[PDB]
């Protein structure tokens, strides 16, 4: 289950979706490990 | 880029 503080948010306004640590203020797309490359 | 897809912001 992946780490506390994080959440998946929209791109364009209307497009896909990139993943933000909320607590720290980062964006990216890609999982920190606490769920893995394939879980 | 301009169509905020955001990474590579720039």
């Amino acid at each position: 289950k992946l780490p506390p503080g994080w959440e998946k948010r929209m791109s364009r306004s209307s497009g896909r979706v990139y993943y933000f640590n909320h607590i720290t203020n980062a964006s990216q797309w890609e999982r920190p490990s606490g769920n893995s490359s394939s879980g | 880029e301009q169509p905020l897809t955001p990474v590579t912001d720039l």
